[PDB]
């Protein structure tokens, strides 16, 4: 899990 | 273990 | 049956009675979700990513429905940004992953 | 090729004239590489992810090749436990996920 944020 |  | 990754691969759950959101995540070889009502009895466990850790409460043998498909196994629960569903579960609904 | 999830997703990679391994991730929106040596200009930017929040560099017109398939694109360069390939360059080399 990545999240561009 | 990982949550990558 | 198959999903393009144009958008994140968002996928409706059924858990401990109640439908969430999911994302099923090739990256994670756990399953997480952020904190639910789940009956039964748990361990304590730490699990990692990008950022650093969390610690989360571990459900073993807890049913699941995935997009339809059902899957036993152990669940994570504890302080997730998302509901993540991983290889753990994956390979229970026959995900594969093609290029 | 078709890939199961039994184990980690991980593939092979080039990428600034060198070869690393990296984990196939539906999760992630971008890609993330551990320090390394790259061309170029960047711009700072933070990702999050399960355990928090990480400072990384982000190149963008990066050429990158995975398992044999050439894509073009952002990738992120920073304390990241593993080299992740996110959706980003995903979708680049036609991958699904199939149950």
């Amino acid at each position: 899990y990545v999240d561009g944020a | 273990a990982e949550t990558f | 049956p198959q999903v393009t990754l144009w958008q994140r691969p968002l996928v409706t759950i059924k858990i401990g009675g109640q439908l969430k959101e999911a994302l099923l995540d090739t990256g994670a070889d756990d399953t997480v979700l952020e904190e639910m009502s789940l009956p039964g009895r748990w361990k304590p466990k730490m699990i990692g990513g990008i950022g650093g850790f969390i610690k989360v409460r571990q459900y073993d043998q807890i049913l699941i429905e995935i997009c339809g498909h059902k899957a036993i196994g152990t669940v994570l629960v504890g302080p997730t940004p998302v509901n993540i569903i991983g290889r753990n579960l994956l390979t229970q609904i026959g995900m594969t992953l093609n290029f």
